């Protein structure tokens, strides 16, 4: 069967360089050209690039000359795109794609690379306890994490045991740093008759802090 | 005492002859019954035979021309003889044997047709360069060996088809050098330039206005052209009393039968003259390229000597062919063809080296064995080609024919020839098998049973029917 | 280089509709697109070629149609994996260049949202900082504005949001927004207000709290 | 010996249209044999030549047949930033076909093909091509791993290295048992001769229309070379498979090079992976050794033998005088793994430009002996230099250097009559194996009928 397998995610500074790759699995490398494109939220997505690994003839957007070189190995049956000079507008998820019939399609992709660009060191979080103001039917709670780096953190609530009636929210760039929330509700004859715990692990640092919810 | 022609017993005249070449007949009345009519011609004469009945045929050979060989070639009306004798009389009886003579002369100042046919594909740009002041140049060379010299010019490339044939941009098509920075003629097959003339200076002046095309892959269509300048006599110009020269130049491969099938071609080659008023080869998109064999077919027919002038690149692949086609002769031509001149000089020389015998229309009775005497006298017993010669030599050849039994037709002919050249022997032979007193037989004679027979020669033979 | 301009951004849609996307380009193409499929949270999976041909392994319920500039991805009786983004690229010419996107949602009835402010926490305060945040649980549709007033008057400088996707039990979308201010500047006014604006409610959803008073 | 030259059957297409110039034997999912034959110079829309087929049903009276229909519109498709082109004027649809199971394979080997980008080119060049047809179905493919989208200035620079341009691919063609078709480009790599192999199967379902260029991933093209003895040897005119190296899983691969070594010509036996395993080597130059080549065992002990045609090949005579008449060769096959020896027979043709050899069939057991049978052709030999096939038996020690039978041509001169040839099919169901023969200067095509021996 053809599938892609690229690298995992790099976590780099500005200015530096990166070098993704792109291995074939169940057939030849060399077989079709190979794709590189570039996926942001907002900008969606965008065309860098393509080569003939037969060969190592290559075609670019002009909006990547400079900063994307493709190149490809037999070899080892891997395709490679580097970056140069990174940017925080850099920041995004690359893919790799090859067509299945027609010479010119898009048709499979990667499963992608995670790539962050940031100034930023390794920072723990700051877990702070939202109780609400001093009535109804249904209570809500929450909790805070603040300033971290890099991504990703686990939440649960009560060690994974409270789970039904739960939001948390997607972490968002403040400042070279995350910023993350999550909210729950009960019934007031839950709380607070029964502890309620915010449990934060931030494995990069490796700190799993907790955090009980107490009223005002 | 008896000997074959008694001990055999024989019937009639016919009969006694056929026994050996030795034995003779008595046609006399007054000869014993005990006595034999069919003995030695001494024992009849022995025994008192009329000496005008005694049939005793004797083989013999006698000329009828005997033209002497002309000491110059130059002259003459096609008066010229380089073989004696030019027909005798061949008279041979039953299982006899007579033996005759014939010589042969490379004649000097004997006239000469030099067509020069050249590749003009890409790879022979600089040749042309080269070759601008052949003709003056190759005048000066020949006229030492002869006064009559014609020469010509043919050119060929590749059958101007796709894919020997660029055909885009729409541009190649009239400038196959488009995508390059000059310019040549598009693509032709193969096309007449210049007739055999004697004024040399048109060589020039033809060669000075022609230039180069260009076609995809390195083996190129020459023998295509080397078909059509052997069967397209008139257009040519090949003189009936000459020796014919064809000089074909290349650097490269060359295509041979079947390979046409790459273009959408398989009409096999006709052999036929396709050469137009317009001097262009017209088939060369529709029929394809021709075969060894019917390429010696026609260069033996029109008496064509083929002188491969190749590249050192491929002179061992057209070495072999010149094995394939026999009376083929070979030389070494530079990158630039500068020695194209001492190469045709010394190919001539070889191809009047050398005078091989060719018999034709043999009857199937006959049976010939040859005596070869070149070099100075020196016999060679079984051989009829003699190799090494130079302009003006002379050898010569001892033939005996033998014959077996006794034929049907009593009169046939045929011819003995060396190879390429135009004079000849012509051997009328004769068959003498019958007696001169068969003529003059008694059919239904008194003598012979009442009527029931035939009388000849002095004997009963029995009537037809019988 | 070409325009793909995809239409519409997102529609809301139920199970066995049948609905169509299209794409328009800013030239003739001549059917020399393809459609791409990418499932929540994961990587992209090919659906067209050449303007209709289906690529290996996908149902038949899809379909592409179309000519010259405008082309139509159809999709008979949706299924539940169908809710995810679909994006047309062309390759009539280099570069590539690839559509904005259209996100297929699950349809429901409206529902208004459950608001709830939280001021500062004991252990932010005494570091320098102070985050006042604001939930807005389960509601559809996602079309939500929400607006900050210090003392009645409207702030935003210093604001931080955060949406989350469709949830799969109930389908309702889901807000977070943050005011961070420094912890001198927090104690500078008294009354804190998030109002909601939704068409649920002609009047805006208010949650508010005062300082120091609990 | 057994073949009925008295009662023949003759099916006829258009004038001029080369019908006969190659032909197959078609059973349809019933079983039911038919003949597909193709011509390939029939009128297309256009009326230019573009070639065609047809599927002649089996009717001892013969007749008109009705034709195999296949898109002749010239193509073109604008993409990435390039102009691909397909030229179908005199492409020569059905210069070769074929047929395995209920699929007939006719090719166009001279079908050209451009690339345009901006002012660059590909050349427009003869790539050649293969369409598939499923006749009962009504399916339809297309086939031609030549086609490239390279521009002229990159084979210039890389030196004409891998340049499939002029493959011509389809010019001869077979389709193995397992049912992997094979084309032969003599071509391919500058006129040095490629083979493309690909799973009938995976055409069918990795086409689609208007794509022209589109990847076959289980496809498999043979090697360049850089050694010159293959340089023009025009490797792939004729093409055969068998079983050569005593497994039975793995196919092998015959391969005709007529122009080889410097118009030497020869055969070479390949693994699937076209490795080679044995070279047969030509015996006289531009004799054509290679022209044709056929595969079936004729002397009963189970193993493939090897049969190659030299149908211009100069025959030694008196007077140091040779004279062109064809030639065949006749190679078994050793018992277990050995080098295939020397010729074990030697037919040479009588007629001069005869062309003995041109078209070799295997006809299986005529005459039911037990021993496998060959007819050769000789499209321009017999005493009227009309056409001739001669059928020569099997026997214990390969072949009888006498031919048992020998057809005389029908048709008028000039009728290239044996020019193509197909034997081992029973079409009228009477237990005994018939013989199909082509003559494409006539456009006709004549069905011998095998009967029990007299
Ligand atoms: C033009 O025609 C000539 C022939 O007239 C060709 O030259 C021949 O080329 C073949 C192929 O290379 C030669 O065949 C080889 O012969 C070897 C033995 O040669 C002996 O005898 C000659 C006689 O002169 C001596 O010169 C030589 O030194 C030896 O004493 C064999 O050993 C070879 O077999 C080996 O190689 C072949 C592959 O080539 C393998 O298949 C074998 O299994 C084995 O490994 C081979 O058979 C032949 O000898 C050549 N003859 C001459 C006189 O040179 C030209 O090639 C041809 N040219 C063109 C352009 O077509
Ligand atoms: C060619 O020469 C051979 C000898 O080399 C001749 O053969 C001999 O001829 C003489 C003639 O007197 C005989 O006595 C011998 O018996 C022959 N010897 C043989 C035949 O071995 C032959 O006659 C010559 N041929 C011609 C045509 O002159
Ligand atoms: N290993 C391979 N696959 C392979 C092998 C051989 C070649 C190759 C390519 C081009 C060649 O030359 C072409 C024209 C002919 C001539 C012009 C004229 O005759 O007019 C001239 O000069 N150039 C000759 C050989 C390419 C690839
Ligand atoms: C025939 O042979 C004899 C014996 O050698 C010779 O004397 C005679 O001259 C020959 N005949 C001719 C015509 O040369
Ligand atoms: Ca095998
Ligand atoms: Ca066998
Ligand atoms: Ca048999
Ligand atoms: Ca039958
Ligand atoms: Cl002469
Ligand atoms: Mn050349
Ligand atoms: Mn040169
Ligand atoms: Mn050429």
């Amino acid at each position: 069967e053809v599938q892609l397998q690229q690298s995992g995610a790099e976590l780099v500074k500005p200015g530096a360089s990166v070098k993704l790759s792109c291995t074939a699995s169940g057939f030849n490398i060399k077989d079709t050209y190979v794709h590189w494109v570039k996926q942001r939220p907002e900008q969606g997505l965008e065309w860098i690039g393509r080569i003939d690994p037969a060969n190592g003839y290559t075609k670019y957007d002009p909006k990547f000359q400079g900063k994307a070189t493709i190149t490809a190995d037999t070899s080892s049956n891997t395709a490679y795109l580097q970056l140069s000079s990174l940017t925080s507008e850099d920041t995004a998820v690359y893919y790799c794609v090859r067509p299945l019939y027609d010479y010119y399609a898009m048709d499979y992709w990667g499963q992608g690379t995670s790539v962050t660009v940031s100034s930023a060191k390794t920072t723990a979080p700051s877990v702070y306890p939202l109780a609400p103001v001093c009535t109804g039917s249904s209570v809500t709670l929450g909790c805070l994490v603040k300033g971290y780096f890099p991504e990703p953190v686990t939440l649960t609530w009560n060690s994974g045991s409270l789970s039904s009636g739960v939001h948390t929210f997607p972490a968002v760039l403040q400042s070279d740093l995350y910023t993350l929330s999550s909210s729950v509700t009960v019934t007031s004859s839950t709380w607070p008759s029964q502890s309620i715990t915010c449990n934060v692990a931030h494995p990069a640092s490796s700190t799993k802090v907790d955090k009980k919810i107490e009223p005002r | 005492g008896p000997n074959i022609c008694t001990t055999r017993g024989v019937s009639s005249c016919q009969q006694c002859l056929a026994v050996s070449p030795m034995c003779a007949w008595c046609s006399d009345e007054a000869l014993p019954l005990g006595s034999p009519r069919c003995d030695l011609k001494e024992n009849l004469l022995k025994d008192n035979c009329a000496p005008e009945s005694i049939e005793f045929p004797v083989s013999e050979a006698r000329v009828l021309e005997d033209r002497p060989l002309s000491d110059k070639g130059s002259g003459d009306s096609s008066q010229v003889t380089q073989v004696s004798p030019q027909r005798i009389a061949l008279r041979l009886r039953p299982d006899d044997s007579k033996n005759f003579s014939i010589q042969v002369r490379q004649v000097e100042d004997y006239p000469v047709d030099i067509y020069y046919l050249m590749d003009l594909s890409y790879s022979m740009k600089d040749d042309l360069w080269s070759i601008q002041n052949l003709g003056t140049k190759l005048a000066t060379q020949m006229r030492k060996l002869t006064s009559n010299l014609r020469i010509g010019f043919g050119a060929f490339v590749d059958k101007p088809v796709s894919p020997y044939m660029y055909i885009s941009p729409p541009e190649a098509l009239e400038n196959p050098c488009y995508d390059m920075k000059t310019t040549c003629l598009p693509m032709f097959g193969y096309k007449h330039v210049l007739t055999l003339t004697d004024q040399v200076t048109r060589f020039n002046e033809e060669v000075k206005k022609q230039s180069v095309s260009r076609n995809r892959d390195a083996p190129e269509g020459g023998f295509d052209a080397i078909m059509q300048a052997t069967v397209c006599d008139e257009k040519i110009g090949w003189r009936n009393d000459a020796s014919h020269l064809l000089v074909f130049t290349t650097d490269a491969k060359t295509h041979i039968a079947l390979d046409g099938r790459l273009a959408g071609i398989v009409q096999p080659n006709d052999g036929q003259c396709h050469v137009g008023s317009d001097n262009h080869y017209s088939a060369s998109t529709t029929m394809d390229y021709p075969s060894l064999g019917l390429m010696t077919e026609k260069l033996s027919q029109k008496n064509i000597n083929l002188i491969f002038a190749v590249t050192e690149n491929v002179v061992n692949l057209y070495q072999n062919y010149s094995e394939l086609i026999p009376g083929t002769t070979v030389g070494v031509l530079s990158m630039d063809s500068s020695n194209v001149l001492q190469l045709i000089v010394d190919a001539y020389g070889k191809i009047r080296s050398k005078v091989e015998l060719e018999v034709r229309d043999l009857p199937e009775e006959l049976s010939l064995s040859f005596n070869a005497t070149c070099l100075n006298n020196e016999v060679i017993p079984g051989l009829k080609s003699c190799m090494g010669l130079k302009i003006g030599d002379t050898v010569s050849f001892s033939i005996e024919a033998k014959v077996r039994g006794c034929p049907q037709e009593k009169e046939k002919s045929f011819t003995i020839k060396p190879v390429g050249f135009k004079d000849s022997l012509i051997v009328q032979v004769t068959f003498d098998c019958d007696c001169a007193c068969q003529a003059q037989a008694e059919p239904n004679s008194h003598r012979c049973n009442n009527g029931n027979g035939t009388f000849e020669c002095g004997v009963c033979r029995c009537g037809p029917g019988w | 280089d070409i325009l793909m301009t995809q239409s519409p951004s997102s529609m809301s849609v139920s199970l066995g509709d049948t609905v169509s996307i299209t794409c328009h380009a800013s030239q003739g193409i001549s059917s020399n697109i393809g459609w791409l499929q990418q499932k929540p949270g994961k990587s992209f999976m090919g659906l067209i070629y050449y303007g209709t041909n289906l690529v290996d392994g996908v149902p038949s319920r899809f379909s592409g149609s179309g000519s010259g500039a405008d082309y139509s991805l159809t999709i008979s009786s949706l299924d539940s994996e169908d809710f995810a983004d679909y994006y047309c690229v062309q390759y009539a010419q280099l570069p590539y260049t690839f559509g904005g996107g259209t996100k297929l949602e699950i349809k429901r009835a409206d529902a208004a949202p459950t608001v709830s402010i939280f001021p500062p926490s004991s252990e932010q305060l005494t570091s320098g900082g102070a985050s006042v945040v604001c939930f807005l649980n389960n509601f559809y549709p996602k079309d939500i504005n929400v607006k900050w007033k210090i003392d009645g008057s409207e702030r935003q400088n210093g604001v931080l949001n955060s949406w989350t996707d469709q949830d799969s039990k109930d389908s309702t979308y889901s807000m977070s927004s943050t005011l961070t201010l420094t912890k001198d500047e927090y104690e500078r006014h008294n009354s804190y207000t998030c109002e909601a604006t939704h068409k649920t409610s002609t009047s805006p959803i208010v949650k508010s709290f005062n300082r120091n008073e609990c | 010996l057994n073949l009925d030259p008295v009662q023949l059957t003759f099916y006829a297409g258009p004038n001029g249209s080369q019908f006969g110039f190659s032909l197959d034997f078609h059973k349809d999912s019933h079983g039911r044999v038919a003949i597909v034959v193709g011509a390939p110079r029939t009128l297309g829309p256009s009326q230019e030549e573009t070639g065609g087929v047809f599927l002649c049903p089996w009717r001892a009276e013969g007749g008109q047949c009705p034709s195999l229909l296949f898109d002749l519109r010239d193509e073109t498709r604008n993409v990435g930033s390039q102009t691909l082109q397909t030229f179908k004027a005199r492409q020569g649809l059905g210069a070769s076909v074929v047929s395995w199971s209920d699929v007939i394979v006719a090719c166009a080997p001279w079908q050209h093909w451009n690339v345009l980008e901006k002012t660059e080119e590909a050349e427009k060049t003869p790539v050649g091509s293969c369409f598939l047809a499923q006749p009962e179905s009504g399916r339809r493919a297309e086939y031609s791993p030549c086609r490239g989208n390279t521009l002229s200035r990159i084979y210039v620079e890389n030196d004409f290295s891998w340049d499939k341009r002029y493959c011509e691919a389809g010019f001869s063609s077979v389709v193995t048992q397992a049912g992997e078709l094979v084309l032969g480009a003599p071509g391919g790599y500058y006129f040095l001769g490629l083979l493309a192999q690909a799973p009938v199967a995976d055409i069918f379902s990795s086409y689609r229309p208007g794509i022209l260029l589109w990847h076959v991933s289980s496809q498999s093209l043979s090697f360049d070379s850089s050694n010159p003895e293959y340089f023009d040897g025009y490797w792939g005119y004729s093409v055969a498979v068998g079983e050569f190296d005593g497994d039975l899983n793995t196919t092998e691969y015959v391969v005709g090079a007529p122009t080889w070594s410097w118009t030497l010509g020869a055969v070479e036996i390949l693994d699937s992976y076209y490795q080679r395993l044995h070279r047969l080597r030509g015996e006289q130059m531009a004799s054509y050794f290679g022209h044709s080549v056929a595969v079936t065992d004729v002397n009963g002990d189970g193993r493939h033998d090897l049969l190659v045609g030299a149908p211009l090949y100069m025959e030694s005579r008196a007077d140091r005088k040779l004279a062109e008449v064809g030639r065949v060769y006749l190679f078994l096959q050793p018992r277990g793994p050995h080098a295939l020896g020397a010729p074990s027979l030697l037919l040479t043709g009588t007629q001069l430009y005869g062309r003995f050899g041109s078209a070799i069939a295997p006809l299986g057991d005529l005459d039911r002996d037990g021993y496998n049978d060959i007819a050769v052709a000789a499209p321009y030999g017999g005493p009227s230099g009309r056409g001739q096939v001669l059928v020569f038996l099997g026997q214990s020690e390969g072949l009888r250097s006498r031919p048992s039978q020998v057809l005389d041509s029908p048709f008028p001169t000039g009728s290239a009559f044996g020019f193509s040839l197909r034997g081992a099919v029973d079409i009228d169901d009477n237990g005994y194996p018939d013989l199909i023969v082509g003559a494409y200067g006539a456009n006709q095509v004549a069905v011998y009928r095998a009967q029990p021996v007299v």
